[PDB]
Parts: structure tokens; C-alpha cells; sequence
């Protein structure tokens, strides 16, 4: 009862030391009298206005726990004088009081709700400033995201004034009104999702402007993400109008087109069955959009690419219409000037790689096209084009076990170009090291006999790289190749005495080390002890050592 | 095993309810699981840690659902967890090697993407549970401020700052909005925030100085989110540089009316008028203005003494920048380059050839700072004579062809980036001193007679939003403030007013 | 010969009523405090830096604070005194 009193006493020092010490006792007391509540609301409203910054910082964060301890009526007053003060012509002021209502909102109820929409509703109408639509609709959307099911009432309030903002001249205020329209969607009634969902074709029915059109695509496509299911009924509608756009000549239309294509795709799967065969057709005519170029227009290419890999990577039942139609764009198109396309493309046959695990039989017959066009990326000075070729190598290999039986020479010197490079990062070494192991376990021994002799230096030169990964990667491949080398369930001709030599040297030091980590040393073990097990007839003194 | 004990499970279920009593459900239950899983703990870690060695979702989200039904059975799940994710944040970061430190984006996109991987993967398979959702925490904490980069600039402050330059990348000149949402992310984990707010002062200045930004916008939306996430104050420190760039642009239209009145320049002037105690610059070198921009100095001069009698102004030269554009030349050539490369390119009209110290005296420039701005105008194959000796003669080439006709010579000098980054790095430690001893003086102006323990924890409560001091460097401060006589000593200290 | 097109500059705006000096102490502002100066040289001179406030006024930091110790108003106005910058 006295402490309180001091405190409030303190609080007006004019000194800031006094006034900072005695807030943060305040906080912390209120962590840990009906009079006293008027007091401390009062001094809490009027230290919002104070000259030091830490001051209102204090006053912000200690306006938090003061709602659940103070009454229901006081908190009434505190959101009336915030949202008042919002609308102030002082910056400190607005901005320090919507960092309070956030504050305030955060933690916490129906009844200040209703007069803290009543007021965002009658702000944002207004649009002669700027700021404070921006500031009301960023607090409707934070009010939205929760305890947002008990403003049942309102909805269409918030609706009406809502939807008008679309048309504003300003983009901000368009994309924030796109993020609380989203919000709103995601818990509402039946009613207001039909009036939205026909206002929206309503005015995408009559092109009043090019500007509008893109923001109403966006708005779609922000419903399709957040609703999802409702939106599925829709969709006999919606497609005709996103086809009849998509052939209009402006760039940056297209691109909101296509996204609206993908999210209806993977937000809606079992409405958008009739429709998948149109979208999949126009983002293979615009995969291959270049005019400027023969052998900025790449958005266009990654959103479709995007959407191919999207198609793909749900629907499961499709696979041989896939491989029919898909599969021969995307392997045409890896020899794309842009590189971030080429990635998204890359992306999109792993997981139509990813998909297939008859299509194995259409993907053999795809092989020999694959080897050939990525032989030729395999020549690219970027590591990341490089390192898709060698992931997509892994995974074909991995879904398909004797895939390369007739394309080792050719594909062998590509892997052998990438391990000894200076400008190769340990990323490239490692992914290669990781595709010839995966190459090696998954083959005949008889194919790499020819190619030992370039095989085992670049190994044996990877095992002696400072960084211990590559290390690893070059034991754990210098086992296999020691297995194929000389096979023991296996009648093989091949002479395998040059290079017993060098494995086991390059064994040998890394076997005895005591310093290098743990995971070198495991390697190391079982290395030894396969080149034993296989070659050990042929060493010399140095097997009672080992 | 997992899908068999599941099977089995269920079929107990509908056992026990079709054709035995309802007491025995219970009982039934308890020993069913107990046979079936707890005699099996050792087995399922192991598999575990397999499972999250080669991805496989679905495995982690059966195991998950049958531990879950043993009493204090996910402990060791949660460990494991914690772990493997810390392994491999630092084994990820480590396979960037020495390229990751001046690189920023490659070093904030492999935290994201082990962030986003593992995150999806506690959202997914582990149903959002608090303990997984605070051991990705954990995790993620320990591996973002201690790792390899860390390691090679012998501090845990790399990592703050190489978020700040990352964005500033970002904001130079739709999916923007995720990447900063995502750096953002990022920022709740940094133990040293006040690193990363410096330098994201600076960056901004220097980028509202120069007016090289994508949009205003993003600025905005950045603004926002760091509202967010940091205090107040920091807030009403940027909307200050705003303040003062808008009314520079209202104070230039201004001026901009007055000179048709009288009689025009004859070059295109702007100025950006700026408060010397809101901004991080300093003051330039001593140069001598080159004669023929005379006029426009002397008549902004008079115009802010007329406007304002009590300012004076105060101009940077290494700051500003203009055109030259050359007839001298094989064809018609235009070029962008700052005051000090003016200085020492206009020099020389009629003449051809010039000493290093003739040079200095007619422009008045320093000598590192002289021979860093000779050195890149001679890589611009604008100038012929690696070293520069006090008794070198430099003289212009004839016929300088460029593929452009537009020329930038333009380009930051070597030394200046480090020179800048251990300045900003000095300056933070003055400042943490600062705030130490600040703290130190209102928690004794407070409580008249306070204890040592007592006196460090409420210092440490007290800057933990922003850093985590050290126990030496407040012993340290305390003891310059003894020397101050601020506070008295009767292990107890009091305040001395 | 050079021709110019455009300049653009940077300048810094500061209040003329001190004569490049502090306020308190008739020293330049570069220099040391006059109780620096008078002692020997310790862990105190090594932190004699510039302080500015919000209201653009710039004294040695000592100074200031030996100012603020009683008062809590700036020498030059009489606005509550706010340090903004090292
Ligand atoms: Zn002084
Ligand atoms: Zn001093
Ligand atoms: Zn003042």
C-alpha cells in the first residue's frame, strides 16, 4: 500500500534515472487497491509521452501484464486512449501507441475487441493519410491471425471496408489489405466467403485496369493458400478466367497467373483434376519463353517450371502421361542460359525421379537423352550446375540400379574433370566422391575395369586432402573399388598388382594417425581391412605391422 | 516392427472391447505396451539416430507416436534430437571454408536451410511438441553463435555482422518479404544483437546518404519488423536520419526556387544537409576545393547563413560524387567518380605530367589517402606511370578507349572495408562500457546500499536484451567509478552523493 | 580538359555558438578535459571522448557528466539533457 505510493511518488522525479528504476519496479512487482489502479493507469498513459526513449520503452512493455492483473473497466480506457492517440498528428505518438495496442493485443476480451474494430474500421475508410491505414490494417490482420473466431458479428463489417482498399493507389496498403482479407478467410462464415469469392470475379470479369487485375490474381491466390478445400468449388469459374489472362502479352501478369495455377494445384487436389491437363499444356508452352534470345522474361520460366514440378510431385496416377509428355521438355531445357532456372528445372526432374520409385521402363528408354544432355553441363565452370548433375545421377541410379551399363566411358571423365579442379569446392568433391560410390555399388564390376587406371590417382589424391570429409568420402570409395578391383564370388581376369601399392600407402597413414577425428578413423579401419581381406596375399612385411 | 506393434495394439483395443470385461482394458493395455515397446528402448535410439542419419520422415513419426505412450520415454528422443541437429549446423557451416567469411549470403543460407529443413521436420513427424520445438531452439542457438567463422575471427561478432551486411545486400539496389521474415528468424538467436544494430545504422546511412535503395517499401516493411523484434529506441534513432533526409530534400527544392531568381550555375548542385550528432560519419581530411566549384559552395554558404544564423556547415568531401564528362579524348566520354578523383583529374588541363608531391600540394590530400585514389585510377587505365615512390612522375594516356560510353571509377578501396569494421568494432566495445557503467550508477542511485552478487545480477538483468557482459569487464567499471568518486566502499558498496 | 555536369555533396550542420570549444571548460573540444589535463594519465584519459545530445550540442563526456551529477538541464538550453552519440 506504501510501496505503490512511493513508486507513483518517484515516477515524476524529473530525473531519469529515478523514473527508469522505479518503472522497472513497477514491472516487476506487477510479474510478481481499486484506488490505486486509476493512479497507475494514469502514469503509465502519461510516461507514453516522456522525453527519454528508454522511459516509453519501459512504459510499452509494462502496459503487457498490466491487463491481466487491472479490472475489465480500466482496460477499456487504456485501448480507447491508444487507439485515440493513433490517430495524432505527433509520429512518436502513433507509432508508440501501435506498438502498445500490438503489446496489448498479444497478450489477452470480446469487449475490447468490438470497440478496437470499430475503430480500425472507421481509420482505414479514411484515405486521405496513408500511414494510419497502414498501421490500422497491419493491427486488424495481428487481431485476425488470433482469437480471431470471436468477431463473428463483424465480419462483414470488417468486409465492406476491407475490399474498397484493393483500388488504393498505394501498393502497401494493397498487399497488407491481401494479408487481413487471408486472415479473415481462415476463420470466418459461409456467407462472407461467397460474397468475397464472387466480388472478386465479379470485377475479374470487366479488366477495368492492368494495375488491378495483377492485384486481384494475388488476392486468389492468397485465398487458395490459406482457405484451401473451400476454395475447390470454385475453381469451374476461376480457370477460364486465369487461361484468358495468361495470353496477355504484359510479363508480370503471367507470372500471377502461373502461381495461381500452382497453388490451386497443390492447395485443392481433387477439384483440380479436370483442369490439370490445361495447366500442365500452358506451362509447357511458357517453360520455353524467350523472345529476346535464340539458340527480363526468366520469372515467367521459373513460375512454370515450378508449376510442372508442383504437378509432378502430387499426383501419382499421372506417371505415364508424365513420361510421355513431361519428361522430354525438362531434358531439353537443361541447357538453359540462366542458371537459376536451370536449377528449378533440375529440381523438377528430381522429383519426377523421386515420383517414379511401366515408367521404369519408359525411364530406360529416357537414359540414353539424359547422359547426352548431361554430359554437356558437366563441362560448366558454375559448381551448383555441376552439382545437379552429379545428385541426379545418384538419384536415377538409386531409382533405377543398372541404368549406365552402356555410358560409364563418357561419363566416367566428367567425374574425374570434377574431382581434380582448383576452382571445385569441397561441396563438388564430396557430392562427386558420393555419385562414383553410388556408381560403383550399383554396377557390374567388369564395366570399370578399362577405367581403374584413371580411377585410383584422383581417389588416392583425395585421400590426402587436408579437410577430413573428403577424406571420409575417399575411403569409404577406395573400399568399393578395392571389392571390384579383385572380386572374391567372382572369376575375374584383371591384374590388379600396380595398384595394391598405392592403396594401401594411402591407407596406411591415415590407419596410423592418433589425432585425426573419429569418423577418418573408422574409415580407415574398415578400409584396412578390406584391402586385407581381398588383396592381402600380395603384400609384403607389412601385414604383421597393419 | 513398428507397424506390427501398431497392428497389434489395435486388435488388443477391439479384443478387450468386443469379448472381455471393461476392467481389463487398463490392464491390458499398460502390459501390451510395456511388452511391446519399453523392452525394446535401446533398439528404437539406435534406430532412431539411423533414421535421422538417412531422412525418413514417416519412421520418425511412427516411433514418435509409439514412445509416446511410455512415462517420461521422449527425454532421450529429445536429446538425440538436439544433437544430430547441432552436428549438423556446424557441419554444414564448416563445408563453406574460408569463402564464408566475406560472404554473407552463403553463410546466412546455410543457416536457414538447416533451420527450415529441421523445423519442418519437428512441425511434421513430431507434431509440434514444446520439448522438440525448444531442443531446435537450443540447437540452433548453440550453432549459430560458435562455429567455424566464428572461430577464424577469434570472436562470436562475425555472425551479427554478417546478417547486417547480408541484408544490406538484400536492400540495395514479393519474395523479399520471405527472405526478411526468414533474417529475421535468424535475429531472435543472436546473443550480441547491439553488433548487428550498429552495423545495420551504418549500412542504412550509408545507403540513404548515396540514395541507392530498391524501394522505400522494403525500408518500411524493415522498419516494421524491427519494431518487432528490438526495442523503441533504435526505431526513433532511424526515423531521425529519415526526418533529416526529408527535410534536406524539402531545403533543396527550396534552394532550387531562389537560384532562378538570380543568375544560374553553371553545373547541376545538390545537397544533402545533414545533423552531425544523428549520423556515424566523421570529419573528412584537410583538401582544398578545386577553384571552379567555387561558386555553388559560396552560394549554398550563403543561403543556410541567411536561412539559419546560428548553424554552421561542415562538408564532407569524401562522401560526394559527380560527373566529368571529357573532350579531350578520342570520342565523347562521360564519367562518374568522387571529389578526390576530380581533384586529381581536372589538375591537369593543358599540362600532361605531374610529381607525386606537386600533386599533393596542389590538392592538399594526405599521403595513404592519395595514393590508395592514384592506385585505382591507374587500374582504370586512365592514368600511366607496383609501387608509388615520392619521386614517381604519373602522366595522362592519350586515347583511353572503353567499351561503354558510360565509365564508373568508382570502386571502395581495399583497406577501407577492414578499417571500417574494426573501428565499428572498437566503437561497440566503448559503448558496452558506457552502458555498464550507466547501469551501474542508476541501480546505486536507486538502492543506497546494495551488495556485490546482488549489484552484478541486476546489471546483468538489465543488459540482457541487448548483450551478455563479462564478470571482469563490470569489475572494471565499478572500479573506474570508485576513482570517479561516484560510489563509496564500506565487498559492500553504497552511493556517494 | 574536364568538364562538370553535376555535384552532389554531403555536409554536416553543427551550432556556431561555441567557438570549436567546449562550453564548460574554455578547451578545444579535441583536447582533454581540464581534469584530465591536471591529473596524470590513468584509465580515466583513456575514455575522454565527444558527446553529443539530442538537441546537437557537443561537450567532453566528462564534463557533462560531472555537469549532470546536480542538474539535469543542458548548459546551452534548457531541455532535458538526452545522449545520442560517442
Ligand atoms: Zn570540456
Ligand atoms: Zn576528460
Ligand atoms: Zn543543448
Amino acid at each position: 500500500s506504501y510501496h505503490i505510493s512511493n513508486l507513483l511518488e518517484k515516477m515524476t522525479s524529473s530525473d531519469k534515472d529515478f523514473r527508469f528504476m522505479a518503472t522497472n519496479d513497477l514491472m516487476t512487482e506487477l510479474q510478481k487497491d481499486d484506488d490505486s489502479e486509476r493512479k497507475v493507469v494514469k502514469m503509465i498513459l502519461k510516461l507514453l509521452e516522456d522525453k527519454n526513449g528508454e522511459v516509453q520503452n519501459l512504459a510499452v512493455k509494462c502496459l503487457g501484464p498490466l491487463v491481466s492483473k487491472v479490472k475489465e473497466y480500466q482496460v477499456e480506457t487504456i485501448v480507447d486512449t491508444l487507439c485515440t492517440n493513433m490517430l495524432s498528428d505527433k509520429e512518436q505518438l502513433r507509432d508508440i501507441s501501435s506498438i502498445g495496442l500490438k503489446t496489448v493485443i498479444g497478450e489477452l476480451a470480446a469487449n475490447v475487441c468490438k470497440k478496437i474494430t470499430g475503430r480500425l474500421t472507421s481509420a482505414i475508410a479514411k484515405q486521405e493519410d496513408v500511414s494510419v491505414q497502414l498501421e490500422a490494417l497491419d493491427i486488424m490482420a495481428d487481431m485476425l491471425s488470433r482469437q480471431g473466431g470471436l468477431l463473428v458479428n463483424f465480419h462483414p463489417s470488417i468486409l465492406t471496408c476491407l475490399l474498397p482498399q484493393l483500388t488504393s493507389p498505394r501498393l502497401a496498403v494493397r498487399k497488407r489489405t491481401i494479408i487481413a482479407l487471408g486472415h479473415l478467410v481462415m476463420s470466418c462464415g459461409n456467407i462472407v466467403f461467397v460474397d468475397l469469392i464472387e466480388h472478386l470475379l465479379s470485377e475479374l470479369s470487366k479488366n477495368d485496369s492492368m494495375s488491378t487485375t495483377r492485384t486481384y490474381i494475388q488476392c486468389i491466390a492468397a485465398i487458395s493458400r490459406q482457405a484451401g478445400h473451400r476454395i475447390g468449388e470454385y475453381l469451374e469459374k476461376i480457370i477460364p478466367l486465369v487461361v484468358k489472362f495468361c495470353n496477355v502479352d504484359d510479363d508480370e501478369l503471367r507470372e500471377y497467373c502461373i502461381q495461381a495455377f500452382e497453388s490451386f494445384v497443390r492447395r485443392c487436389p481433387k477439384e483440380v483434376y479436370p483442369h490439370v491437363s490445361t495447366i500442365i499444356n500452358i506451362c509447357l508452352k511458357y517453360l520455353t519463353y524467350d523472345p529476346n534470345y535464340n539458340y527480363m522474361s526468366w520469372k515467367v520460366r521459373r513460375a512454370a517450371a515450378k508449376c510442372l514440378d508442383a504437378v509432378v510431385s502430387t499426383r501419382h496416377e499421372m506417371l505415364p502421361e508424365f513420361y510421355k509428355t513431361v519428361s522430354p521438355a525438362l531434358i531439353s531445357r537443361f541447357k538453359e542460359r540462366e542458371e537459376n532456372v536451370k536449377a528449378d528445372v533440375f529440381h523438377a526432374y528430381l522429383s519426377l525421379l523421386k515420383q517414379t520409385r511401366t515408367p521404369l521402363t519408359m525411364l530406360q528408354s529416357q537414359v540414353p537423352n539424359i547422359v547426352k544432355a548431361l554430359h554437356k553441363q558437366m563441362k560448366e565452370k558454375s559448381v551448383k550446375t555441376r552439382q545437379c548433375c552429379f545428385n541426379m545421377l545418384t538419384e536415377l541410379v538409386n531409382v533405377l540400379p543398372g541404368a549406365l551399363t552402356q555410358h560409364i566411358p563418357v561419363l566416367v571423365p566428367g567425374i574425374i574433370f570434377s574431382l581434380n579442379d582448383k576452382s571445385s569446392s569441397s561441396n563438388l568433391k564430396i557430392d562427386a566422391l558420393s555419385c562414383l560410390y553410388v556408381i560403383l555399388c550399383n554396377h557390374s564390376p567388369q564395366v570399370f575395369h578399362p577405367h581403374v587406371q584413371a580411377l585410383v590417382p584422383p581417389v588416392v589424391a583425395c585421400v590426402g586432402d587436408p579437410f577430413y570429409k573428403i577424406t571420409s568420402e575417399a575411403l569409404l570409395v577406395t573400399q568399393q573399388l578395392v571389392k571390384v578391383i579383385r572380386p572374391l564370388d567372382q572369376p575375374s581376369s584383371f591384374d590388379a598388382t600396380p595398384y595394391i601399392k598405392d592403396l594401401f600407402t594411402c591407407t596406411i597413414k591415415r590407419l596410423k594417425a592418433a589425432d585425426i577425428d573419429q569418423e577418418v578413423k573408422e574409415r580407415a579401419i574398415s578400409c584396412m581391412g578390406q584391402i586385407i581381406c581381398n588383396l592381402g596375399d600380395n603384400l609384403g612385411s607389412d601385414l604383421p605391422n597393419t | 516392427y513398428m507397424k506390427k506393434a501398431e497392428a497389434r495394439l489395435l486388435e488388443e483395443q477391439r479384443r478387450v472391447q468386443v469379448y472381455l470385461h471393461e476392467s481389463t482394458q487398463d490392464e491390458l493395455a499398460r502390459k501390451c505396451e510395456q511388452v511391446l515397446i519399453e523392452k525394446h528402448l535401446e533398439i528404437f535410439h539406435t534406430e532412431f539416430q539411423n533414421l535421422l542419419d538417412a531422412d525418413k520422415n514417416e519412421d520418425l513419426g511412427r516411433m514418435y507416436n509409439l514412445v509416446s505412450r511410455i512415462q517420461d520415454g521422449l527425454g532421450e528422443l529429445k536429446k538425440l534430437l538436439e544433437t544430430h541437429i547441432h552436428n549438423q549446423g556446424l557441419a554444414a557451416i564448416e563445408k563453406c571454408g574460408e569463402a564464408a567469411l566475406n560472404d554473407p549470403k552463403m553463410y546466412v543460407q546455410t543457416v536457414l536451410d538447416v533451420h527450415k529443413k529441421y523445423n519442418a521436420l519437428v512441425m511434421s513427424a513430431f507434431n509440434n511438441d514444446a520439448g522438440f520445438v525448444a531442443a531446435l531452439d537450443k540447437a540452433c542457438g548453440r550453432f549459430i553463435n560458435n562455429n567455424a567463422v566464428t572461430k577464424m575471427a577469434q570472436s562470436s561478432s562475425k555472425s551479427p555482422e554478417l546478417l547486417a551486411r547480408y541484408c544490406d545486400s538484400l536492400l540495395k539496389k514479393a519474395e523479399l518479404e520471405d527472405t526478411l521474415n526468414q533474417v529475421m528468424v535468424v535475429f531472435k538467436y543472436i546473443e550480441d544483437k547491439d553488433v548487428f544494430q550498429k552495423f545495420y545504422a551504418k549500412m542504412l546511412a550509408k545507403r540513404l546518404v548515396h540514395q541507392n535503395s530498391a524501394s522505400d517499401d522494403a525500408e518500411a516493411s524493415m522498419i516494421s519488423k524491427l519494431k518487432q523484434a528490438c526495442g523503441f529506441e533504435y526505431t526513433s534513432k532511424l526515423q531521425r536520419m529519415f526526418q533529416d533526409i526529408g527535410v534536406s530534400k524539402d531545403l533543396n527544392e527550396q534552394f532550387k526556387k531562389h537560384l532562378t531568381n538570380s543568375e544560374p550555375l553553371d553545373l547541376d548542385f545538390s545537397i544533402q544537409v545533414l545533423s552531425s550528432g544523428s549520423w556515424p560519419f566523421q570529419q573528412s581530411c584537410t583538401f582544398a576545393l578545386p577553384s571552379e566549384l567555387e561558386r555553388s559552395y559560396q552560394r549554398f554558404t550563403a543561403f543556410y547563413a541567411s536561412r539559419h544564423s546560428g548553424r554552421k556547415l561542415t562538408w564532407l568531401y569524401q562522401l560526394s560524387k559527380g560527373e566529368l564528362v571529357t573532350n579531350c579524348f578520342k570520342n565523347r566520354y562521360t564519367l562518374q567518380a568522387s571529389t578526390f578523383q576530380m581533384a586529381i583529374l581536372l589538375q591537369y588541363n593543358t599540362e600532361d605530367a605531374y610529381t607525386v608531391q606537386q600533386l599533393t600540394d596542389s590538392t592538399q590530400i594526405k599521403m595513404d589517402i592519395l595514393a590508395q585514389v592514384l592506385q585505382i585510377l591507374l587500374k582504370s587505365k586512365l592514368l600511366v606511370l607496383v609501387e608509388l615512390k615520392p619521386d614517381t612522375l604519373i602522366k595522362l594516356y592519350l586515347g583511353y578507349k572503353n567499351k561503354k560510353l558510360r565509365v564508373n571509377i568508382n570502386v571502395p578501396m581495399k583497406t577501407e572495408q577492414k578499417q571500417e569494421q574494426e573501428t565499428t568494432h572498437k566503437n561497440i566495445e566503448e559503448d558496452r562500457k558506457l552502458l555498464i557503467q550507466a547501469a551501474i550508477v542508476r541501480i546505486m542511485k536507486m538502492r543506497k546500499v546494495l551488495k556485490h552478487q546482488q549489484l552484478l545480477g541486476e546489471v546483468l538483468t538489465q543488459l540482457s536484451s541487448r548483450f551478455k557482459p563479462r564478470v571482469p569487464v563490470i569489475k572494471k567499471c565499478i572500479d573506474i567509478l570508485i576513482e570517479k568518486e561516484y560510489l563509496e566502499r564500506v565487498d559492500t558498496y553504497s552511493y556517494l552523493a | 580538359r574536364f568538364e562538370v555536369k553535376k555535384w552532389n555533396a554531403v555536409a554536416l550542420w553543427a551550432w556556431d555558438i561555441v567557438v570549436d570549444n567546449c562550453a564548460i571548460c574554455r578547451n578545444h573540444i579535441m583536447d582533454l578535459c581540464i581534469e584530465c589535463q591536471a591529473n596524470q594519465a590513468s584509465a580515466t584519459s583513456e575514455e575522454c571522448t565527444v558527446a553529443w545530445g539530442v538537441c546537437n550540442h557537443a561537450f567532453h563526456f566528462h564534463c557533462i557528466s560531472r555537469w549532470l551529477k546536480t542538474r539535469q538541464v543542458c548548459p546551452l538550453d534548457n531541455r532535458e539533457w538526452e545522449f545520442q552519440k560517442y
